[PDB]
């Protein structure tokens, strides 16, 4: 089937460079436009550039004009973003996108995406605290950047009555969540909870043991 | 430069509703409008290209129309995999634009939240701060009203709110509220109190702890 496949995102500093990659499978770039678009945290859907791989035809959002270059290399049968001039405005999780049937069949294949933080904050791995306890329990994630963290409880056996929060930014510049379950009141005590918390960017794991 | 005007920015309905979804183009952009879907965390979702046609693999309860600049999605029979954002674009020029998005929520049956209160735990006062959560759990419609009140004193600034996306299976949020304090300032006090109202609550519920208790 077709795929989109991105790469290269990551947290840079403002004013630094950073070049993704979108690699296409089950079609040749050749045959289509090839696009990127991003959407910033809690924003809209904004296009960025365009490129016509068989003869490097591009196009540009005014917004990254002259800043950005989009390239293609057919033989690869792979797209790039080449960001330069980074500002924290461009701070987005950024799509890869194809026109199908020459545009007429829109925007119908799109990569799963990458996410660029453009920040001068440096990595910072988080502290896991006990949210102690139907009756809820759980873990508070605090103090880490950038995003994002992953929750899970016992190894992922259980699943059913977990919440965990979408981050919120404190007002030191480090973000902050919950992962939360109700489970039966009878469990206390002996049945054991972990949550199994994994935060990427700053190589963290932590599991930690939530008793009554 | 030509601009897409989609409404309503949201918009909530029940299971098997018929929704409609529309956007304006700024001038004639022919049929060369396509409607996504993006579901939170997920890249967007292709649903109709050139005005009207369902594209591969969507369910026929979507469709599209086009009536001079006017575009409509509409959902024939909303189901609960529907919660999602929903964007029209134009690609008649270059550059190619969205609408501005429509939130869709599943509309259900008012429900109360289940109210739970958490102190700081040892090891984060050890730290030097202390954080307090209340939790409100699995209620409906998402508008709610949380207030501390440490020693019976309304708070101010030091409290942090976070909502869950509408669960995929019963269609309720949830909602954490986090208050902050220092450790020292933490230690001056003797009652924690979170105070709930909702529409599902005959009047407002409190949970509270006494610090070392």
């Amino acid at each position: 089937e077709v795929q989109l496949v991105e790469s290269g995102g990551g947290l840079v500093q403002p004013g630094g460079s950073l070049r993704l990659s979108c690699a296409a499978s089950g079609f040749n770039i050749k045959d289509t436009y090839i696009h990127w678009v991003r959407q910033a945290p809690g924003k809209g859907l904004e296009w960025v550039a365009r490129i016509y791989p068989t003869n490097g035809y591009t196009r540009y959002a005014d917004s990254v004009k002259g800043r950005f270059t989009i390239s293609a290399d057919t033989s690869k049968n792979t797209a790039y973003l080449q960001m330069n001039s980074l500002r924290a405005e461009d701070t987005a999780v950024y799509y890869c996108s194809r026109w199908g049937g020459d545009g007429f069949y829109a925007m119908d294949y799109w990569g799963q995406g990458t996410l660029v933080t453009v920040s001068s904050a440096s990595t910072k791995g988080p502290s896991v605290f006990p949210l102690a306890p139907t009756a809820a329990l759980g873990c508070l994630v605090k103090d880490y950047f950038p995003e994002p963290v992953t929750v899970s409880w016992n190894s992922g056996a259980l699943t059913s009555g977990v919440h965990t929060f979408p981050a919120v930014l404190q007002s030191s510049g480090l973000y902050s969540l919950s992962s939360v379950v109700t489970v039966p009141s009878s469990s206390l005590g002996t049945q054991t909870y972990i949550c199994n918390v994994n935060h990427k960017p700053s190589n963290t794991k932590v599991d930690k043991k939530v008793e009554p | 430069d030509i601009q897409m005007t989609q409404s309503p920015s949201s918009l909530s309905a029940s299971v098997g509703d018929r929704v409609t979804i529309t956007c304006r183009a700024s001038q004639d952009v022919n049929t060369a409008v396509a409607w996504y879907q993006q579901k939170p965390g997920k890249a967007p979702k292709l649903l109709i290209y050139s005005a009207s046609f369902l594209y591969s693999g969507v369910p026929s309860r979507f469709s599209g129309s086009r009536s001079g600049t006017d575009f409509t999605l509409t959902i024939s029979s909303l189901q609960p995999e529907d919660f999602a954002t929903y964007y029209c674009q134009q690609h008649y020029t270059t550059p190619p634009t969205f609408g501005q998005g429509t939130k869709v929520e599943i509309k259900r049956t008012v429900a109360a939240p289940s109210v739970f209160i958490f102190p700081p735990s040892d090891e984060q006062l050890k730290s030097g701060t202390a954080s307090v959560v209340c939790l409100l759990n699995n209620f409906y419609p998402r508008e709610a009203k949380v207030q501390w009140k440490v020693d019976n004193a309304l708070q101010s600034g030091n409290s942090q709110e976070s909502v869950t996306e509408q669960d995929s299976k019963d269609s309720t949020y949830s909602l954490s509220s986090t208050l902050t304090l220092s450790k020292a300032a933490y230690e001056k006090h003797k009652v924690y109190a979170c105070e709930v109202t909702h529409q599902g609550l005959s009047s407002p519920v409190t949970k509270s702890f006494n610090r070392g208790e």
